[PDB]
C-alpha cells in the first residue's frame, strides 16, 4: 500500500457535506498520531503516558496540560519550524 | 431564492405571455351579464348570499393584476423558470387521485380557495422568524414563487378549468406545503465548493466545443474556455475587447438613419 | 465567546437537517457499538446503526444538537422535538 | 533476520533447481555478509507474492568483478479471466465482461458458436468500418 | 478516533487556536535538555555506542530496543526532543535577515529609538492608521528620507505638562544614522557623507551581526510595539540566532546498509559540517592570533547555516555536499513540491483501500458492487463487541481470515493486537464483552467509490459491496456517465470506512441513490443508457406483441412483484400482451407525464410523443427523450416523488426487464 | 513570583476565599459522611488523608460539640481577614502583645480592651 | 463597468458574460451556483480575481493560506509578526485534524438527559441484609443550615 | 482549611447512560478528587456533596464516543502558606530535626531552626529535646511558623522554624 487521495478527491467530500468520513480518510487511516502540548507555549512536551510524567523544562509545568491530535505530517513541519526558530505555539482551549 | 438547487423544476408562468384580453377571460369575474359559474358551483349556489363574495372576487383580482404588471418590469420576455415543487403537477396527478369530471361541478366555495392560499403560503416559510420586518426578507425571499400559487389557483381557474373539491384541494395545498420545506436548503453545508465544481464542469464542455470544428468565421468573434481565464483573471489586454451599444429608436429602427 | 439561547425563543428550523441526520445516526451509533442502554424494544438487530436507525423513527433516541449561530450563541434541540 | 520462506526449497547450493513449483513469497536464492552466534546476515532476494508459478531455468555464471553471478527465470501461464484487456486492430479497446460456457451462447447455425462478442454500440459513433469489413 | 495507548491523562482537548510566534534564543536554550559539544558527533567514539551531544542526550530513539529515557516507547509514540547548539560567534540567517536589512533605520544606531518624531505627528500617524504587519511601508518610507538625528527626545523645554508638556521635539537625541545601505550579494554595504570634507559612497563598509543585535536589546518596550512587533512573540533581537536548536532525528533520515554500514542523511551531515567549523572557531578565543584571518573562517558558519536553510539564496554559494549538488535544505522539503505541501498535507495516500479494473454487470442494484472475495479477505472495518454480537461475532473469528465470512486481528482492553494469522490460529479465547474485532467485509455494509479525476460532487458516491467472484469491480452501467469513464480497462479505487460514525454519513447523504440528481442543473444525471436504452425503443413498440409463453418467464423481475399476473390486452384468437403493457409495470403508481413533442394530433398519430397515467404508459414510444436524464424527464420525476425507492428500483426493473427482452430478441448491426 | 508570607500577601483566589474554622470544619466533614452514609453497604475506605485529619480534628476539637461552634460563631462576627479569623479561633490564648506577635497583620486593624474580652470569653467557653 | 457605473452593475455583468461563456451551446446552467461565484467576486468592493492561488487576499491569518501554497515566504514572514488564526479556517482545519466545519461537522452534540430522567415509568427500605439503615431518607437529619453557619 | 469552589471534568462512558446518570457523575467526581493535592489548591480533604454540587453539560465526543461533563462542587482543603503559624504533632525525634505532622501535611523542623535551649537527647528513654524542663518527645503538638513551602508532583513540602516567640512545646 497504500493508495492515494487527491486534492482534487478531498475536495468533493466538502461537496457532499462529511465532515466525519474527511476527517476520518486523512487524521486516522493514515497518520493515527496522538501528541501532549503545554498550554502556555504550545509545544511538544516530555510526556510518557505511563507514568503520568509530563513536565515542561521551560515553562516549569506539571498540572497544566493538553492533548492534541495531529498528523505525524503536522508534526514534522511544527518540528521542522523549530529548527527555523519559530514557534507555532498551539494555544488550545481556555487552556491558553 | 432560498432553496436547495437540486430539488428544482424548471417551471412555466401562464399568467405571463397572455393578452390583457384574454387574461380577464380566464381570472376576472362579474355579475355583469355573466354568472357561468353557477353551472358549476354545484353543489350549492347560495345564490350569491350577501355581498362579501361579489367583493372579494375582485380584490383576488387587485393582486393577481398587480402580478401582471410586475413583472413584466423586471423580466424580459421568457417565461420558464426554475422554481422550487412542481406546482403545475400536483394538480396532475391529482386529478387521477380523485378524478372527478366536469359532470361533478366543485363542493367547493369561492371564500374557501382565497383563504386555502393565504393560509398556506403563509405556511411556506424559510426565514425565521418574527421578530418584526425580519419577516420581510420572507415575504419576498418567496414572492417569485407567490405569484405563482395566485395564477394556479386563482378562483375561476379552480372552477372553470380542473374542477377541484374540499378534499382534493385539501390534499393539494398539503403536498405544496411539504414539497417546499423539504426543498429548503441546509443550514449546513458548502454552497460555494459544489457550485464552484459545477461551474467548471460547463466550462470543460465549451471549451472543446468553442473549438470544435468549426471554423472560421469573422465579427462578433470572441470564444469560450480560453477566454473564461480572462474574466477571471480581470486583465486589460482581453484579446476580443468588443462591447455592444443599443440605440433608441429613433435612431433608430430605420436603417440609414443608423 | 458564546451566550447561549432561550428554549423558549429559538430562531432556527423546527425540521431536522440532511447533515444532522447523519451526524446523529452516526453518533447513536459508535454509542451503541460501546455496549451502551438501548432506548427501544429491541427488534432483533445486528447492526449497531440499523439499530440506531430503529431509535430515529421512534424518536426515542437522546442525544441533542447545539446550533452555534454566528453571533456566538447557540440553541439546543431534542431528537424528538425535530422534524 | 528473514521470516516466511520458506528455503526449504532451496537446494545445497543455495539456488532453486527448475521446475519447482514455487508460489507466495517463497525464496529461490540465498545471501551472507560478515559483522556467538555472529554473524551471518541475509541481502537474499524473494519473490513478490503477486507472482507465481514454476522455474523455467536458471543460469550461474563468473562476473568480473570476479566472483559468483546467478540469474533465476520463472514462467507462470496466463489464461484469460474477466478483466482482460482485448482489442483488434481498430482500438476497440474491449475488456472481458463474462464468460459463458458452450451451449449458453448463440449456437447457430451451421453451427458454429462466436469465440467472442462485442456491442454494436462501440459502432456508429466510433465510425470505424473497417473493423465491419475485415 | 481510534486507540492511542489509552494515553488519558491529559483529557483531550482538540486544538482550538494555533499561535504563530517567532522562537527565541533564551527559550530554545530552556526546551532543550540537551548539550551537543561533539560537532563531528555521528557516535564516533571508536565504538557502536553514542555520545555525547547527538544521537543520545536523550533523545527520541532510532530503534526498538530503547526506553530513551523521558518518554516512549520507540518507535512512535516517542517525538523527538529538540536541543541547542550553543553558538558564541554571531550568526548570521538568511531568511529572517532579509527583513533584518528592510527595517534599517527603524530606531537608528545606536540609541535605538524609533525615526519619527511626534512629530512630524502626520508620518508617525499615518503608519499607525494601519493594521500591525503591514504599518512597515510607513517606516521605509521614512528611512529612505531619514539619515540623522537631532536634539534629544521631548523633553519639555519649556518644561511643564498639565496636560503637556509639548515640550518635544523630536525624535529623541543623538546624530545617526546617516548612511544608508545596499545588498551586494551575501554582504552589507554603505556610504557615509554629510558633507564635503571627507565620507564614502557605493564600495565598501561592512556591519555585522553582534552588534545589530546589541542594539536592538536597547530597543524601548514602548518602542518594540510601535512597529509591527511583538515583544512577548516576535522581538527583532530574536532575527539573530545563537542558540541554533536541533530538531530530533524523528525529523530526520537513517538507513543501514545491513550489514557493515549504516550510512545516514544526507542532510543533517551538513549540521555535523557546522559545529566542525564553530568549534575550532570558538578555541581561538584566546587568540589574538592571527585574528584577521580568523574572520576569514567565521565567513563560514555564515555560509553553513544558510546552506542549511535556502541552498541557493540566489547568491552563489554552490552548497555541494556530493558531486556538486545542492545540499538538501529544510525550504527545499516544506515547499518541493515532491514533497509535503501538496503531498503529505493536502493529498496524502491513506490505508484501508484497493482499486483495480471495471467491468459490467446488469444483474446489480443499483447501489450495488460486486466486490471480489480476494479483497473482501483483505479489508475492514473494526466493529466493537456488541452484547448482540458475541455469538455472531463469535462465529467468524473461530472460521479464520483465510474463509471470507472470517476475520483477522482482534482487539482487546489493554490495546493488544492478537493477529489471528500464525499468531492465534487457535487458542478458544471466547470473546471479551467490551473489546473491540476486525472482520472482512460481506454485505453492504457501505464502502464509497470513486474515479480519479473526480470533478462532479458525485465521482464519490457510496455504494453496497458484496461480494462476487472473479478480480475486477463489477458496477451498474447506469451509473457510468457520472463516472464519465467507460470500461477501457480503467481502475476504480475504493475506500472502505472504518468508524460506524462515517458509515453513517456515506450513507444518510452520499449514495448513488440520493445521488442521482445533481443541483448543478437540478436534473438527473444518470439514466437508462447503451443496451438497455437501445433495447426500450426496440420493445415499447407497438408493433411487438407478447406471447403468453412469458410475459411469464419476464415478470420474475420487478423485482418486488405485486404477484398478481397482469390483465391481458388481447383475447382474440391467442391471448397477446403489448410491449408498453408490461413494461410500464416497473414505472410507480401515481406519476403522470404529457411528453407532447414536434407534429402531433388529436390522433396517434403515429406513436408520435409520450404520456403515462396511473403509473402505465398508454401513448407514443420509450427512449432517451424520457428514460434519459431529460429535464422533465421519467428519471427525474420519480426522485422527487416518491424519492429514490422504489425509485432505485426503477433502474433495475427496467435494465432487468428489458436487458431480459433483449436476451431473447437479439439485436445487432 | 508569589512566595512571601505576609501579612496577608499570596494568591489572589485563594486570599478572597475564607477560611474554614477547624471544629467547625470538622462539624461539616461529619455532617458530610452522615449524609453519605444515608444508603451504604458498609466500608468506604477513608484512604489516608482522612486517617491524618481524623487525629489532628479529634486533637484539636475547640469546641467538642455541636452548639459550642454556634457560639464561637455568635462571640466573633467583623471578619477583618478570613485568615486571621479563623487563625485566632485555632490557636486561642490570650494577651493582646501576644496576637500582634502571631499575627502581625493585625498591627493597626484592632485595639486590645476588645481582644481580652473575647479571650475571657472563649477560656470561658 | 465598475468605474463608470455601478458595483451592483458590474456584478450583473459578470452573471452575463459567464452565462455567454458556458450556454452556446447547449449548457448545464444554474443561476444559483453561478450567482454565488459573482457574489464572491463582487462583495469586498473591488474586483477580486481569481487567479490560480485564490483571491489574493490576506485577512485569515496565515495557516490558512499556506493552504492555497505556495507556502514558505507566508510563514516565513507571518511568524516575524505573531499572526493569530481564529482557525476558523475549513483547509487549516483538516491540517491539524481536529473536525472540520464541513456542513456535517458544523454543529456539536451533547445528550437529552431529560428524557432519560422522566423517561417512562416506572424503595425506601434497608435491612435485608445490609448491616447499615436507611428509611428512604427521613430519619430526623438535615444538613446546609449548618453549613451556612 | 479552606471551603471552595473547585471544576473537575467527568467523561463517562456509553456503558453507563443508564436513567441515573446523574448518581454516576457524583460517585466518580468524589472517587477523582477526593484524596488528591496540587500546588494551586493543596489537599482536597473532600468534596460538600449534596446541594452544592452542579452538574453542567454534557457534549459527546466525536471519535471516542465518551461524553464529557463538566462538574461544578464545593471542597474543603487544606493549603498551606509560608508565614501561617499552626499546631502541629510531633511524629518522629531525630538528631536530624523534628518531624512533626499537621493534618495530611508532613513538616519537618530542621533542627538547625530548633531554639539552642532544646538539647538532643538520645540516652533518655525515648530520644527526645528537652532543655529546659520542657520535654518535647513523640507526643506533644508544637506551634511553628512555615518559613517556606514547596510543590514536588501535586505533593507539598515546606520547612518550619520556631526561632519566633510564642512558639515551640504546646
Amino acid at each position: 500500500g497504500g493508495l492515494r487521495f487527491g486534492e482534487m478527491e478531498r475536495d468533493c467530500q466538502i461537496s457532499h457535506g462529511c465532515s466525519s468520513v474527511l476527517r476520518e480518510r486523512l487524521f486516522d487511516c493514515s497518520d493515527a498520531y496522538r501528541v501532549i502540548v503545554c498550554d502556555i507555549c504550545g509545544l511538544i512536551a516530555i510526556a510518557s503516558y505511563k507514568k503520568d510524567s509530563y513536565e515542561c523544562r521551560s515553562c516549569q509545568n506539571r498540572t497544566r496540560f493538553s492533548q492534541v491530535y495531529l498528523p505525524y505530517a503536522a508534526k514534522l513541519l511544527f518540528q521542522e519550524l523549530m529548527s527555523m526558530n519559530i514557534a507555532p505555539r498551539l494555544f488550545t482551549k481556555n487552556h491558553k | 431564492d432560498g432553496l436547495d438547487a437540486t430539488l428544482v423544476e424548471y417551471q412555466v408562468f401562464d399568467s405571463l405571455r397572455l393578452s390583457t384580453k384574454q387574461f380577464e377571460k380566464k381570472y376576472r369575474i362579474d355579475l355583469m351579464e355573466d354568472r357561468s359559474l353557477s353551472l358549476y358551483m354545484e353543489n350549492s349556489i347560495e345564490n350569491d348570499s350577501s355581498v362579501q363574495d361579489l367583493l372579494d372576487e375582485e380584490y383576488t383580482q387587485l393582486v393577481a393584476d398587480r402580478e401582471l404588471l410586475c413583472k413584466f418590469i423586471f423580466p424580459k420576455g421568457d417565461a420558464r423558470w426554475p422554481l422550487p415543487v412542481n406546482v403545475q403537477r400536483i394538480i396532475q396527478n391529482a386529478l387521477q387521485i380523485f378524478h372527478l369530471e366536469a359532470k361533478k361541478p366543485t363542493d367547493l366555495l369561492p371564500s374557501d380557495i382565497i383563504n386555502g392560499l393565504n393560509e398556506l403560503i403563509a405556511k411556506l416559510t424559510i426565514f425565521r422568524g418574527s421578530d418584526r420586518i425580519t419577516r420581510d426578507v420572507q415575504n419576498n425571499a418567496t414572492l417569485l414563487f407567490q405569484i405563482l400559487l395566485r395564477s394556479k389557483f386563482a378562483v375561476k381557474r379552480v372552477i372553470m378549468e380542473y374542477r377541484l373539491n374540499k378534499v382534493a384541494f385539501e390534499w393539494i395545498m398539503g403536498e405544496v406545503e411539504a414539497r417546499f420545506q423539504q426543498a429548503v436548503v441546509s443550514p449546513g453545508e458548502m454552497v460555494g465548493t459544489l457550485a464552484a465544481q459545477s461551474i467548471g464542469e460547463p466550462a470543460t464542455q465549451m471549451t472543446l466545443n468553442t473549438f470544435h470544428y468549426a471554423g472560421v468565421s469573422s465579427k462578433n468573434v470572441t470564444l469560450g474556455v480560453p477566454r473564461l481565464k480572462e474574466i477571471l483573471n480581470v486583465a486589460k489586454n482581453i484579446k476580443t475587447p468588443s462591447l455592444t451599444i443599443y440605440l433608441m429608436p429613433w435612431i433608430a429602427a430605420n436603417m440609414d438613419l443608423a | 465567546s458564546g451566550k447561549a439561547v432561550a428554549k423558549e425563543d429559538r430562531t432556527t428550523t423546527p425540521y431536522m437537517t440532511k447533515y444532522e441526520r447523519a451526524r446523529i445516526l452516526g453518533t447513536r451509533a459508535l454509542q451503541i457499538s460501546m455496549n451502551a442502554p438501548v432506548l427501544v424494544d429491541l427488534e432483533g438487530e445486528t447492526d449497531p446503526l440499523q439499530i440506531a436507525m430503529k431509535e430515529l423513527a421512534q424518536k426515542k433516541i437522546p442525544l441533542l444538537v447545539r446550533r452555534y449561530l454566528p453571533d456566538g450563541s447557540y440553541e439546543d434541540w431534542s431528537v424528538a422535538e425535530l422534524i | 533476520r528473514m521470516k516466511h520462506g520458506t528455503y526449504d526449497k532451496l537446494e545445497d547450493d543455495g539456488l532453486i533447481a527448475p521446475g519447482t513449483r514455487v508460489s507466495g513469497e517463497d525464496i529461490i536464492i540465498g545471501k551472507t555478509a560478515p559483522i556467538q552466534l555472529h554473524a551471518k546476515r541475509d541481502v537474499s532476494t524473494p519473490l513478490r507474492s503477486t507472482e507465481s508459478g514454476i522455474v523455467d531455468q536458471v543460469m550461474v555464471t563468473t562476473n568480473q568483478e570476479g566472483l559468483k553471478f546467478v540469474k533465476v527465470r520463472m514462467r507462470s501461464t496466463r489464461i484469460p479471466q474477466i478483466g482482460d484487456k482485448f482489442a483488434s486492430r481498430h482500438g476497440q479497446k474491449g475488456t472481458i465482461g463474462m464468460t459463458y460456457r458452450h451451449e449458453d451462447m448463440p449456437f447457430s447455425a451451421q453451427g458454429i458458436v462466436p469465440d467472442i462478442i462485442i456491442n454494436p454500440h462501440a459502432i456508429p459513433s466510433r465510425m470505424t468500418v473497417a473493423h465491419l469489413v475485415e | 478516533s481510534g486507540i492511542q495507548f489509552s494515553p488519558s491523562s491529559v483529557p483531550l482537548r482538540r486544538v482550538e487556536e494555533v499561535q504563530f510566534g517567532i522562537l527565541s534564543p533564551e527559550e530554545i536554550r530552556s526546551m532543550s535538555v540537551a548539550k551537543i559539544e561533539f560537532p563531528e558527533t555521528m557516535d564516533e567514539s571508536g565504538q557502536r555506542p553514542r555520545v555525547g551531544g547527538l544521537l543520545d542526550p536523550r533523545l527520541g530513539t532510532i530503534d526498538r530496543q530503547f526506553k530513551c529515557q523521558t518518554c516512549g516507547e520507540t518507535m512512535a509514540d516517542c517525538p523527538g526532543h529538540f536541543g541547542h547548539i550553543e553558538l558564541a560567534k554571531p550568526v548570521f540567517h538568511i531568511g529572517f535577515l532579509s527583513k533584518i536589512k528592510k527595517i534599517l533605520e527603524c530606531v537608528c544606531w545606536n540609541c535605538g529609538k524609533l525615526k519619527i518624531d511626534s512629530s512630524n505627528p502626520k508620518f508617525n500617524d499615518t503608519q499607525r492608521y494601519r493594521d500591525p504587519k503591514n504599518r512597515l511601508n510607513a517606516v521605509w518610507n521614512v528611512c529612505k528620507t531619514k539619515m540623522v538625528c537631532d536634539t534629544g527626545l521631548s523633553a519639555g523645554s519649556d518644561n511643564f505638562d498639565l496636560s503637556n508638556p509639548s515640550a518635544n521635539m523630536g525624535h529623541g537625541g543623538c546624530g545617526a544614522a546617516q548612511p544608508t545601505i545596499r545588498k551586494d550579494g551575501l554582504r552589507l554595504w554603505g556610504s557615509w557623507k554629510r558633507g564635503k570634507d571627507e565620507s564614502d559612497l557605493p564600495e565598501k563598509r561592512l556591519l555585522s551581526p553582534l552588534e545589530v543585535h546589541t542594539i536592538f536589546t536597547h530597543i524601548s518596550s514602548e518602542d518594540l510595539a510601535h512597529l509591527g512587533l511583538n515583544e512577548q512573540y516576535a522581538r527583532p533581537d530574536w532575527m539573530i540566532i545563537t542558540v541554533l536548536p536541533v530538531p530530533p532525528p524523528s525529523v530526520r533520515p537513517s538507513i543501514s546498509v545491513d550489514g557493515t554500514s549504516r550510512g545516514e542523511d544526507d542532510l543533517t551531515h551538513k549540521l555535523s559540517d557546522i559545529i566542525k567549523a564553530n568549534a575550532n572557531v570558538r578555541r581561538c578565543e584566546q587568540e589574538g592570533a592571527p585574528a584577521h584571518i580568523v574572520s576569514e573562517y567565521e565567513q563560514l558558519l555564515q555560509f553553513h547555516v544558510a546552506t542549511y536553510m535556502d541552498n541557493e539564496i540566489a547568491g552563489q554559494p554552490q552548497a555541494l555536499q556530493k558531486s556538486g549538488r545542492p545540499l538538501k535544505s529544510i525550504r527545499a522539503r516544506l515547499k518541493g513540491k515532491e514533497g509535503r505541501l501538496r503531498g503529505n498535507l493536502m493529498g496524502k495516500r491513506v490505508d484501508f483501500s484497493a482499486r483495480t479494473v471495471i467491468t459490467g454487470d446488469p444483474n446489480l442494484s443499483l447501489d450495488e458492487l460486486g466486490v471480489p472475495r480476494s479483497i473482501a479477505k483483505t479489508l475492514t472495518y473494526p466493529e466493537t463487541v456488541t452484547p448482540y454480537n458475541i455469538y455472531q461475532l463469535q462465529e467468524l473469528v473461530r472460521n479464520g481470515p483465510d474463509e471470507h465470512p472470517g476475520a483477522k486481528y482482534i482487539i482487546r482492553d489493554t490495546g493488544e493486537r492478537i493477529d489471528l494469522r500464525y499468531h492465534k490460529r487457535a487458542g478458544d479465547i471466547p470473546l471479551r464483552y467490551g473489546w473491540r474485532v476486525e472482520r472482512h467485509i460481506r454485505d453492504g455494509d457501505v464502502v464509497i467509490f470513486n474515479r480519479q479525476p473526480s470533478l462532479h460532487k458525485m465521482s464519490m458516491m457510496g455504494h453496497r459491496i458484496r461480494v462476487m467472484p472473479y478480480s475486477t469491480f463489477r458496477l451498474n452501467l447506469s451509473v457510468t456517465s457520472p463516472y464519465n469513464a467507460d470500461f477501457d480497462g480503467d481502475e476504480m479505487n475504493m475506500h472502505v470506512p472504518q468508524s460506524e460514525e462515517t458509515r453513517a454519513e456515506i450513507q444518510e447523504i452520499t449514495m448513488v441513490p440520493k445521488q442521482i440528481v445533481s443541483p448543478q442543473s437540478n436534473k438527473p444525471v444518470m439514466g437508462i443508457v447503451q443496451d438497455t436504452l437501445a433495447g426500450v425503443r426496440k420493445f415499447s413498440l407497438r408493433d411487438n406483441f407478447l406471447t403468453r409463453n412469458a410475459v411469464m418467464n419476464i415478470m420474475l423481475w420487478v423485482p418486488d412483484w405485486d404477484g398478481i399476473l397482469p390483465p391481458p390486452v388481447i383475447l382474440k384468437p391467442k391471448v397477446l400482451w403489448t410491449g408498453k403493457q408490461i413494461l410500464s409495470l416497473i414505472i410507480p403508481k401515481g406519476i403522470n407525464l404529457i411528453r407532447d413533442d414536434d407534429k402531433q394530433s388529436l390522433s396517434n398519430p403515429t406513436d408520435s410523443g409520450m404520456l403515462i397515467e396511473n403509473g402505465e404508459i398508454i401513448y407514443g414510444v420509450v427512449d432517451k427523450k424520457t428514460v434519459g436524464a431529460s429535464q422533465g424527464g421519467l428519471v427525474h420525476t420519480i426522485w422527487k416523488e416518491k424519492g429514490p425507492e422504489i425509485c432505485k428500483g426503477f433502474f433495475n426493473g427496467i435494465q432487468r426487464v428489458v436487458n431480459y427482452w433483449l436476451l431473447h430478441n437479439g439485436f445487432s448491426i | 513570583f508569589e512566595e512571601d508570607a505576609a501579612q496577608l500577601k499570596l494568591g489572589p483566589e485563594f486570599e478572597n476565599e475564607d477560611m474554614l474554622t477547624v471544629s467547625e470544619a470538622k462539624i461539616l466533614i461529619e455532617t458530610v459522611l452522615a449524609q453519605r452514609a444515608r444508603e451504604t453497604n458498609g466500608e468506604i475506605p477513608m484512604t489516608d488523608v482522612m486517617k491524618k485529619t481524623v487525629a489532628y480534628f479529634n486533637v484539636f476539637a475547640r469546641f467538642k460539640t455541636a452548639e459550642a461552634t454556634y457560639a464561637c460563631e455568635r462571640i466573633l462576627g467583623n471578619r477583618f481577614h478570613k485568615f486571621e479569623r479563623a487563625q485566632l479561633g485555632t490557636l486561642c490564648c490570650e494577651d493582646a502583645e501576644e496576637a500582634r506577635t502571631l499575627i502581625p497583620s493585625l498591627a493597626n486593624k484592632i485595639d486590645d480592651q476588645n481582644l481580652q474580652g473575647i479571650l475571657d470569653e472563649l477560656s470561658t467557653l | 463597468i465598475l468605474q463608470i457605473l455601478g458595483i451592483e452593475a458590474t456584478r450583473s455583468a459578470l452573471l452575463k458574460e459567464l452565462r455567454n461563456v458556458i450556454e452556446f451551446d447547449g449548457s448545464y446552467v444554474n443561476y444559483r451556483h453561478l450567482a454565488l461565484l459573482c457574489d464572491v467576486m463582487t462583495s469586498r468592493g473591488h474586483l477580486m480575481a481569481i487567479t490560480r492561488h485564490g483571491i489574493n487576499r490576506a485577512e485569515t491569518g496565515a495557516l490558512m493560506r499556506c493552504s492555497f501554497e505556495e507556502t514558505v515566504e507566508i510563514l516565513m514572514d507571518a511568524a516575524a509578526s505573531g499572526e493569530k488564526d481564529d482557525c476558523k479556517g475549513i483547509s487549516e482545519n483538516i491540517m491539524l485534524g481536529q473536525l472540520a466545519p464541513m456542513g456535517t461537522g458544523a454543529f456539536d452534540i451533547y445528550l437529552d438527559q431529560d428524557m432519560l430522567m422522566n423517561y417512562s415509568l416506572g424503595a425506601g427500605s434497608g435491612m435485608g441484609t445490609s448491616q447499615l439503615p436507611e428509611g428512604a431518607g427521613t430519619p430526623y437529619e438535615r444538613s446546609p443550615m449548618v453549613d451556612s453557619g | 482549611f479552606f471551603l471552595k469552589e473547585l471544576s473537575l471534568t467527568i467523561s463517562l462512558h456509553p456503558s453507563y447512560f443508564g436513567p441515573r446518570m446523574q448518581d454516576y457523575l457524583k460517585a466518580k467526581l468524589l472517587a477523582d478528587v477526593e484524596g488528591t493535592c496540587s500546588g494551586q489548591y493543596g489537599y482536597i480533604i473532600c468534596v460538600l456533596d449534596s446541594n452544592t454540587i452542579d452538574i453542567d453539560k454534557g457534549r459527546v465526543v466525536p471519535g471516542q464516543g465518551f461524553a464529557e461533563f463538566e462538574v461544578k462542587y464545593r471542597a474543603v482543603l487544606w493549603r498551606p502558606f509560608r508565614g501561617e503559624v499552626v499546631d502541629a504533632i510531633v511524629t518522629t525525634v531525630n538528631k536530624m530535626g523534628f518531624f512533626a505532622n499537621i493534618g495530611p501535611l508532613n513538616v519537618f523542623v530542621s533542627s538547625h531552626l530548633v531554639p539552642p535551649d532544646m538539647k538532643f537527647d538520645p540516652t533518655a528513654n525515648p530520644p527526645n529535646y528537652s532543655g529546659e524542663d520542657q520535654v518535647i518527645e513523640k507526643g506533644s503538638n508544637v506551634r511553628l511558623k512555615i518559613v517556606g513551602t514547596r510543590t514536588d508532583a501535586t505533593e507539598i513540602f515546606a520547612i518550619a522554624t520556631m526561632k519566633e516567640d510564642y512558639l515551640g512545646v504546646l
